[PDB]
């Protein structure tokens, strides 16, 4: 897999060349589908290698959910140095995979026939997507995972074609997805940044390193945060805030070029606070009006092969909407709140207006890009500051 | 993400 775009144009894409996505080399000056919708869809599941079978996973079954948790806990995304691996919790997986409109056939697992061991997965969830001047019903593809023992055996293309087929059956012909690798063809390239909250732990586990000309004592003083937030009237989101949070989000997102279009029910799902999954804080001013909100989701990572430190607790910036409170103040309170809740690090991408605060609030640039992709949709690429979509 | 980043 290629990490740089120039390194990717020396690569040949035996699978992606067959798919309705623009070629890495071509420049896109149009807006529309790569190919027309299909009006007959293959009725049969694609064939897996001998000894493996499809199984749609009922994540409402606690045992099955735990099998998926374990597949991902052991085989999902790692950093470049193979030191850290995402550790999505079972309850977080339910949040990410059963939003409004979720469909059981879109939780697409692969099992070993004999042992029944879960060795593969891919998911779709439905989402209405605004892309430049077009609003489309699409799916979001996530959690593509092949067991380490099954890798480099052409299994991932089968998972992709099978989820494509199952989405086609429901009348949907576009998708959005993100990858750390460069593929044909990014609509936008974002960059993770990191804000230390427990610098000591981060250094001991080699998530970060001491800056060249400063000491540990200095690093700790540099990243120290207030004990409590400063914004007047900041509080956790409640049921009564669902409408205004939907209103605020909907109006705020119009300024970007790739955004979700959430119903009020989707807003309830994605923002209503759930401990250790999603945090949302609103600003209720002196008149009782909600004028801003901040939000971040919980995603720890396994620290691989470490005898003492086993896990790294990370907060991920979600959607932050400002209309009366400065964004910089909002995000400082996010950092303070994440520190209070025990997070070790606060991550955020350089999309939306995030570049206006990343350096000022002492974020450090990461080593990983997050590429954004559309399936079967041709449009011009956009800068990170025009991406207004955050995926789990 | 679909990418585990660390400070460069
Ligand atoms: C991603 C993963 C499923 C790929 O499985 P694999 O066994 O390594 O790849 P396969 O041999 O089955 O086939 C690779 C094909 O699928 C493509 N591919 C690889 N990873 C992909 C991804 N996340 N998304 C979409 N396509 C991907 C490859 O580009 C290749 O297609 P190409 O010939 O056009 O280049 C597997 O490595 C994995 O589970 N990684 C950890 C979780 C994860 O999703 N990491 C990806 C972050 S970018
Ligand atoms: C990370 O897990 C995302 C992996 C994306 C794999 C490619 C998906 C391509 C779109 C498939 C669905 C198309 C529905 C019309």
């Amino acid at each position: 897999p290629a990490k740089t775009m120039e390194e990717a144009s020396k690569r040949s894409y035996q699978f992606w060349d067959t798919q309705p996505v623009p070629k890495l080399g071509e420049v896109v000056n149009t807006h529309g589908p790569v190919e027309p919708d299909k009006d007959n869809i293959r009725q049969e599941p694609y064939t897996l290698p001998q000894g493996f079978t499809w199984d749609a996973l009922d994540l409402g079954d606690r045992g099955v959910l735990k099998e998926l948790y374990t597949l991902l806990n052991e085989n999902y995304v790692e950093d470049d140095d193979n030191m850290f691996r995402f550790d999505y919790s079972p309850e977080f997986l339910l949040w990410a995979l059963r939003p409004p409109g979720w469909l059981p056939q879109w939780h697409c697992g692969v099992r070993v026939v004999s042992s029944r061991k879960l060795v593969g997965f891919i998911s779709a969830i439905p989402a209405n997507i605004h892309i430049y001047d077009t609003e489309k019903k699409m799916v979001e593809i996530n959690f593509l995972c092949v067991h380490k023992k099954l890798r480099s055996k052409r299994v991932a293309p089968v998972l992709i074609r099978e989820i494509t087929r199952r989405v086609h059956l429901e009348g949907i012909f576009q998708a959005v997805y993100t990858a750390g690798v460069v593929l044909p063809k990014p609509v936008g390239t974002c960059r993770y940044w990191h804000r230390s909250l427990n610098p000591r732990k981060l250094i001991e586990v080699k998530f970060s390193h001491l800056s060249r000309n400063m000491t540990m004592q200095r690093t700790m003083k540099l990243y120290r945060l207030p004990e409590t937030p400063k914004t007047a009237g900041l509080r956790p989101m409640e049921t009564k805030d669902i409408p205004v949070v939907h209103q605020l989000l909907t109006r705020y997102l119009k300024q970007f070029h790739l955004t979700p279009v959430m119903s009020q029910e989707e807003v309830e799902h994605w923002f209503y606070p759930q401990e250790n999954i999603i945090d949302t804080f609103v600003v209720e001013n002196a008149n009782g009006e909600v004028t801003d909100f901040l939000s971040f989701y919980t995603l720890p990572s396994t620290i691989m092969n470490h005898p003492t430190h086993k896990s790294l607790k990370a907060a991920y910036s979600f959607y932050n909407v400002h209309t009366q409170t400065p964004l910089l103040d909002l995000m400082s309170d996010a950092l303070v709140l994440a520190k209070m809740k025990g997070f070790d690090v606060f991550n955020a991408l350089d999309l939306m207006e995030n570049k206006t605060f990343l350096e000022k609030l002492k974020f450090g640039i990461g080593d990983g890009n997050l590429q954004y992709y559309l399936y079967n949709w041709k449009c011009p690429s956009m800068g990170a500051e025009k991406v207004g979509l955050v995926l789990q | 993400g679909k990418s585990f980043s660390k400070p460069r």
